[PDB]
């Protein structure tokens, strides 16, 4: 039906420049102009120009003349936008939307092209298992955790006992350390005392292959 | 252009009231106006135009209202799963989005469960430190968690990061690590985790007495 296809995750390293695409399947595409929207980490939206395909005539935001460039190739109705010179600020999710006209039923997006822009290269994440050492620990529950220590890039899911331990996992969001990514998890079972299912995180790093499986 | 503030960012709903989103412009824009949802996950969902006009499909709890500059957004019955960021958006002269309000449901203070870690001994011999302090499930949000080695507040090497809110208790949780080197570890014993959260008067603080317990 209609679809605006945007062009899968780019990584790329600062200062170079990048070119994102809109596939637009499913309507005419000069009947709609297509604008570009930047989404914010942590929270925000900003607009950054529009390409009308009809009459051609492209608008931008002051403040994104001389980042991006915008264009369409009318034949293949592929309208696409370049960023120049980018700094680590324009990792972000961006997304292109045709223009809603008067009141028609639904507002068209398309799904967005994450750019995170970095020097750096793969790199398996370096797991440490956190265990409370020797606080007394006669009751209350038991809290245990991972740390999934720098890594690159994005996409590590730290599985708590091969699944086993869902009851109540905390996965906290990962921070850039350094240049890489560190992030962890928690897991509290039921009082004191873990030692008998050899607990166990497991986490992995898909753009590398690793699979680390940390127990004790 | 025209800028366009938007406020508040953050709201703390109670799921049955009624929120109310403010978008004032700096230019009078003429109704042309329109008010989006955005969840984590997808792309933004429209659900009023030119100020007052609902989308077919859109609830008539959402209303929308305003003139010149000042437009309000009105969510009468806040439902679990209007939970959300609005922003506005004028076009009366090419397209300005407000920051946006954030909505997280407002519950009970919730005091916080403090655990120190201390340095893995596989991080010890890859040559690094890292003592990890995690406050799990409190509410409200805010928590100032302050590091000390031996009651001297070390404040770089400090990461933090919270979770999400919980679908399922509506707490937040955090982390906080201290990045140090082998060396700067093995020259101190007493480290601190220190929580200053509303909920407490006096913080809450946690130290692990260095290896030999
Ligand atoms: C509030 C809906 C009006 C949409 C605008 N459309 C009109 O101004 C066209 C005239 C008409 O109502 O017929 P547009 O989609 O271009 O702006 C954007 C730009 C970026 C994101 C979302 C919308």
């Amino acid at each position: 039906e209609v679809q605006l296809q945007e062009s899968g995750t780019e990584l790329v390293k600062p200062g170079a420049s990048v070119k994102i695409s809109c596939k637009a399947s499913g309507y005419i595409s000069t009947d709609h102009a297509i604008h570009w929207v930047k989404q914010r980490p942590e929270q925000g939206l900003e607009w950054i120009g529009y390409i009308s395909p009809g009459n051609g005539d492209i608008k931008y935001n002051e403040k994104f003349k001389v980042k991006a460039t915008l264009t369409a190739d009318q034949s293949s109705s592929t309208a696409y936008m370049q960023l120049n010179s980018l700094t680590s600020e324009d990792s972000a999710v961006y997304f292109c939307k045709r223009s809603y006209y008067g009141s028609s039923y639904v507002d068209y997006w398309g799904q967005g092209t994450t750019l995170t822009v970095s020097s750096a290269k793969t790199t398996p994440p370096s797991v440490y298992p956190l265990a409370p050492g020797c606080g007394d620990t006669t009751g209350s529950s038991v809290t245990l955790g991972c740390l999934v220590k720098g890594y690159f890039p994005e996409s590590v899911t730290v599985t708590w006992n091969s699944g086993g331990l869902s009851s109540s996992v905390h996965t906290f969001p990962a921070l850039l350390q350094s240049g890489l990514y560190t992030m962890s998890s928690s897991v509290t079972v039921p009082g004191g005392g873990w030692p008998s299912a050899t607990v166990t995180c497991s986490v992995a790093h898909p753009a590398s292959s690793t699979t680390v499986d940390k127990k004790l | 252009d025209i800028e366009l503030t938007q406020s508040p960012s953050s709201l703390s709903a109670s799921l049955g009231g009624k929120v109310t989103i403010t978008c004032k412009a700096s230019q009078d824009i003429k109704k042309y106006i329109g008010w989006y949802q955005h969840k984590p996950g997808k792309g933004p969902r429209l659900l009023i135009h030119y100020t007052s006009t609902l989308l077919p499909g859109i609830p008539s709890r959402f209303r929308g209202s305003g003139s010149g500059r000042d437009y309000s957004f009105s969510i009468s019955n806040l439902e679990g799963g209007d939970i959300a960021t609005y922003y506005c958006l004028q076009y009366y002269n090419l397209r300005t989005f407000g920051g946006g309000t954030k909505l997280e449901i407002k519950r009970a203070d919730a005091a916080p469960t403090v655990s120190i870690f201390p340095p893995s001994s596989e991080q010890l011999t890859s040559g690094g430190a890292s003592v990890v302090c995690f406050l799990n499930n409190f509410y409200p949000k805010d928590i100032n968690v302050k590091w000390k080695i031996d009651g001297s507040e070390r404040a770089q090497g400090v990461l933090n990061s919270w979770t999400d809110q919980d679908s399922k208790d509506s707490t937040y949780s955090m982390s906080s690590t201290l990045t140090l080197t082998k060396d700067e570890y093995e020259r101190h014993n007493s480290y601190t985790c220190e929580a200053t959260h509303k909920t407490s008067t006096s913080p809450i603080v946690k130290s692990f007495n260095r290896n030999e317990c």
